[PDB]
C-alpha cells in the first residue's frame, strides 16, 4: 500500500545529506553572489551592455548557482522542519500541512537572513519555523476564523484556567482568571465563549449509526404556512378598510406608511405630491387614524396584530 | 448558485482512477498500481520523442 | 434546469468538463472563510 | 537521477514531464479510433487473454467513443463549490455552531491550493512543490470519497468524515435513504380499539 | 434540539411589474470573457469589477481609469539589500568570478 | 494514563526539586470515571416504574 504520505515524504526527504557551519558558510557567501549576480544582471540589462561572453556566460552560472546553493540548504534543512513540526500535532491541522507551512517559513528564514554574524543556521531559523507553523495553526485551523491576538489570549486564558484548575484542584472561577490575566470578568467569559468548538451536524445521537442530529433541527425561519396566508388576508382587509377612506385620506395612508410601493414616504413628501403644507397632511394623517380607530373598521382588524 | 475554484494546477479524480476497475487504467493501457505512481508524483513520463 | 417543470422525460448523466464547470458558478471561491468571528456575517 | 542527466545532456529531441498536466497530456495525445481500431483487431483475431484483456479495454474505449466525452473528464482543473445551503452552518441556540463536515473537507482543499499557489510564485525546490501537489491530489481525493486511497480523513473523535460520496452512497445516501421514505405533514396515529358498530 | 441559520425571511408577493428598472452593464475580463452585471438607472456605474468568473473585469465601455498599482511585495532581494551593501557584495561577485572563469581557463 | 503523563513530566522534570504532588495529573482517573458512569452502554437510567 505505502498509502502513508508521511512516509513517502519523510523517506524522500531522508536523502540529501546533511550539512555544517562551514558548508552552510560557503553556501550562503554562494547564494547572496547569485543573488547579486542577477541583481546586476537585471540592472545592465535595461539599457545597459552588450556583455563579454566569458563574463557574461560565467555570471549566467553564477546566477544558477546561488539557486542550486538556495535548494541545496532548503533541502538539507527540510529535516530539522520536521523536528520542530513534530511537536505541534494532536491538535488543530494535520501533520503534512503544518510540514509545508513550517518550510514556508524555512524559505522566509532563508531569504531574510544573515551569515556575517557568524551564527549556525538552525538558531536563526528554528525562530522563524516555529513562528510560520504557529501562524497557520491560528489562522487556517478553527473552521469560523478567529485572528492571531484572539488567538494568544484564547491560548493563554486556557493555559491559565487549566494551571490554576490543577493548581486550586477546583476549576477556577471567572473573576480568579480575570485577576489572574488582569483583564475582565466578561472578557473572560467571552473568550470562554470563543473557545467553543463547532459541533458536527454529522454525529450519531443515536447507538446504532442511523440518527444524526441535522434530523432534529428545527429550522426556525421556515414559512409558518399560516402566518403567509394570515398575512395575506391582512393585506386585503387592510385594502379594503382604507378603500373606506376617502380619496386624500387613502392617499395619505398608503404614502404614509408605503402600501403602493413599500418606499415609506414622509409628511413633506407627500404635501409636496398633493401640493400643501405639512400641517395640513399631519392633520388629514391623524383625522383618518382616529376614524380607523373606530370599532366599525377597527375590530375586523385587530387579530392580524 | 454554485461556485468554482480555478486551480493552479490540474489534478484527476479518485471515482474514475481508484474505483475498480480503474477506468483510466484501461484508457491509457497502463494498470493501477503502477498509476498510484504517476499521479501522485512518485514517477516522471515521457509525453513524446522523435 | 435552474427553472423546473414536471415534464422531466430524460435524466442523463455524463462526466463533466472544466469548460462547463467555470461556466455553471456564480462566482469563485478563493478564500478558506466561513463566517466572520465578530458579527457573524458571510 | 538518470532523468536529470538525459535531459541535461540531451534536453532537445523530447519532451517529458510529471503529474498531472502530463497526463493531461496524455490524454490530449490519445486517439480513441486508432486505440479502438487495434482492439478491434486484437478481439477478432488474438486469442487467450490477450483477447479478454482487449475485450475489457475495448469496452470502456468504446463507451468513450460512442459518448464522445473525451475522457478529459478524469484530469479535474476548476472544480465546483456546492452550494452553501446543502452544507449549512446551523447555530444551536446558546452560540454552538454546527458544521456540515463538507465545510471542513472544502476548507482543506482551498487551504492546500492557496499553499500552492503561494509556493509556486515563490519558486521552491522541486520537492516542496511536488509534495504540494501531492497534498492538493490527496484532498480533492478525500472531498470526492473519504476512506478511498488511504486511511480515512478523521476529525474529533476520530470519526471519519463525510464526503460527497457518503451522502450518495450505501445505506445512507440519498440513494438508499429519504429517497426511500419521507415524513409527511397532515399526519397522525393512535393506538386501535374494537368497533363492533362502525 | 432548535436551531436556524443566523438569518431572516420574508413574506411579500413578488409582484413582477413593478419594479425598479435595471441597466445591464457589460464587464470584459483579462481573457476577455463578457459577464452581465444589471444595475439601476440612478446608479454610478464603476469602471472595473469582480465578475462571474473570478477575475479583475473593466467596462466594455472605455474608461481604463489607472491601474492603481500597488507597490511590491517585499522580495529576498529586499530582505538582503538592508543587512548588506552593494559594494560589500561586490567583492563576494569577484570571487566568485575569478573562481568559476579559473575554472573556465582550465 | 496518568502513569504514563507522570513518567513523561518526571524524565522532563529536574530532580531534587519535585514531588508527587507535581507529578501526579488527576484529570484522566476523572475523566475516566465520567465517560464511564455518563455516556455508557453499561450505565442505564434506573428504569423505576
Amino acid at each position: 500500500a505505502s498509502a502513508d504520505s508521511v512516509r513517502a515524504y519523510l523517506k524522500q526527504i531522508g536523502k540529501v545529506a546533511l550539512l555544517n557551519a562551514e558548508e552552510e558558510v560557503e553556501l550562503a557567501k554562494r547564494i547572496e553572489a547569485g543573488l547579486y549576480a542577477t541583481q546586476l544582471m537585471t540592472e545592465l540589462s535595461e539599457r545597459g551592455e552588450k556583455l563579454p561572453a566569458a563574463q557574461r556566460r560565467d555570471m549566467m552560472w553564477i546566477c544558477r548557482d546561488g539557486d542550486r546553493a538556495k535548494n541545496h540548504l532548503l533541502e538539507a534543512n527540510l529535516r530539522l522542519v520536521v523536528s520542530l513540526a513534530k511537536r505541534y500535532t494532536g491538535r488543530g491541522m494535520a501533520f503534512l500541512d503544518l510540514i509545508q507551512e513550517g518550510n514556508l517559513g524555512l524559505i522566509r528564514a532563508v531569504e531574510k537572513f544573515d551569515y556575517t554574524k557568524g551564527y549556525k543556521f538552525s538558531t536563526y531559523a528554528t525562530w522563524w519555523i516555529r513562528q510560520a507553523i504557529t501562524r497557520a495553526m491560528a489562522d487556517q485551523a478553527r473552521t469560523i476564523r478567529i485572528p492571531v491576538h484572539m488567538v494568544e489570549v484564547i491560548n493563554k486564558l486556557g493555559r491559565i484556567q487549566r494551571e490554576l484548575l490543577q493548581d486550586l484542584g477546583r476549576e477556577p472561577t471567572p473573576e480568579e482568571l480575570a485577576k489572574e490575566m488582569d483583564i475582565t470578568p466578561e472578557k473572560v467569559l467571552e473568550i470562554q465563549q470563543y473557545a467553543r468548538e463547532p459541533i458536527s451536524l454529522d454525529q450519531t445521537i443515536g447507538d446504532e449509526g442511523d440518527s444524526q442530529l441535522g434530523d432534529f433541527i428545527e429550522d426556525s425561519e421556515a414559512v409558518v404556512a399560516v402566518d403567509a396566508v394570515s398575512f395575506t388576508l391582512l393585506q386585503d382587509q387592510l385594502q379594503s378598510v382604507l378603500d373606506t377612506l376617502s380619496e386624500r385620506e387613502a392617499g395619505v395612508v398608503r404614502l404614509r406608511f408605503g402600501l403602493t410601493d413599500g418606499q415609506p414616504r414622509t409628511l413633506d413628501e407627500i404635501g409636496q405630491v398633493y401640493g400643501v403644507t405639512r400641517e395640513r397632511i399631519r392633520q388629514i394623517e391623524s383625522k383618518t387614524m382616529s376614524k380607523l380607530r373606530h370599532p366599525s373598521r377597527s375590530q375586523v382588524l385587530r387579530d392580524y396584530l | 448558485r454554485m461556485g468554482h475554484i480555478e486551480l493552479a494546477a490540474p489534478v484527476t479524480h479518485i471515482w474514475y482512477f481508484k474505483g475498480v476497475p480503474s477506468r483510466l487504467g484501461y484508457l491509457l493501457d497502463l494498470a493501477p498500481k503502477d498509476l498510484e505512481k504517476i499521479i501522485y508524483f512518485a514517477a516522471y513520463v515521457i509525453t513524446s520523442v522523435d | 434546469a435552474m427553472l423546473d417543470v414536471n415534464f422531466f422525460d430524460e435524466l442523463r448523466i455524463g462526466l463533466a468538463t472544466a469548460e462547463d464547470i467555470r461556466q455553471w458558478s456564480y462566482g469563485e471561491v478563493k478564500k478558506p472563510e466561513t463566517i466572520n468571528y465578530r458579527t457573524l456575517k458571510p | 537521477n538518470l532523468y536529470r542527466e538525459l535531459v541535461d545532456r540531451y534536453g532537445e529531441y523530447f519532451t517529458g514531464a510529471m503529474g498531472a498536466e502530463s497526463i493531461q497530456k496524455l490524454i490530449e495525445n490519445f486517439d480513441i479510433d486508432a486505440e479502438a481500431e487495434s482492439l478491434r483487431d486484437v478481439i477478432r483475431n488474438g486469442k487467450g487473454q490477450k483477447k479478454l484483456r482487449a475485450l475489457k479495454r475495448l469496452k470502456v474505449v468504446a463507451a468513450f467513443q460512442q459518448s464522445g466525452n473525451s475522457p478529459m473528464g478524469m484530469v479535474l482543473d476548476a472544480v465546483p463549490v456546492i452550494p452553501p445551503e446543502l452544507r449549512p452552518m446551523v447555530q444551536l441556540d446558546g452560540g454552538r455552531f454546527a458544521t456540515s463536515d463538507l465545510n471542513d473537507l472544502y476548507r482543506r482543499v482551498i487551504n492546500r491550493n492557496n499553499r500552492l499557489k503561494r509556493l509556486i510564485d515563490l519558486g521552491a525546490p522541486e520537492i516542496i512543490v511536488n509534495n504540494e501537489k501531492r497534498m492538493l491530489q490527496e484532498s480533492v481525493d478525500a472531498l470526492f470519497d473519504n476512506g478511498r486511497r488511504g486511511r480515512p480523513v478523521t476529525g474529533p473523535g476520530n470519526r471519519p468524515l463525510k464526503s460527497l460520496s457518503d451522502l450518495l452512497k450505501g445505506k445512507q445516501g440519498r440513494f438508499r435513504q429519504n429517497l426511500l421514505g419521507k415524513r409527511v405533514d397532515y399526519s397522525g396515529r393512535s393506538v386501535i380499539v374494537v368497533g363492533p358498530q362502525l | 434540539l432548535r436551531g436556524s441559520r443566523l438569518g431572516a425571511v420574508s413574506y411579500e408577493t413578488d409582484r413582477n411589474h413593478d419594479l425598479a428598472p435595471r441597466q445591464i452593464a457589460r464587464y470584459r475580463t483579462d481573457n476577455g470573457e463578457e459577464f452581465e452585471v444589471p444595475f439601476a438607472d440612478d446608479a454610478e456605474i464603476p469602471g472595473t469589477w469582480l465578475c462571474r468568473n473570478g477575475m479583475e473585469g473593466t467596462l466594455i465601455e472605455g474608461d481604463l481609469p489607472e491601474p492603481k498599482k500597488v507597490k511590491p511585495p517585499r522580495t529576498h532581494w529586499d530582505m538582503l539589500l538592508e543587512r548588506r551593501s552593494i559594494e560589500e557584495l561586490e567583492e563576494l561577485l569577484k570571487e566568485r568570478l575569478e573562481l568559476i572563469r579559473s575554472r573556465r581557463r582550465g | 494514563r496518568m502513569e504514563r503523563v507522570v513518567r513523561e513530566r518526571m524524565t522532563t522534570q529536574d530532580v531534587e526539586a519535585i514531588t508527587p504532588q507535581t507529578l501526579i495529573n488527576i484529570r484522566p482517573v476523572v475523566a475516566a470515571i465520567k465517560e464511564f458512569f455518563g455516556t455508557s452502554q453499561l450505565s442505564q437510567f434506573m428504569d423505576q416504574n
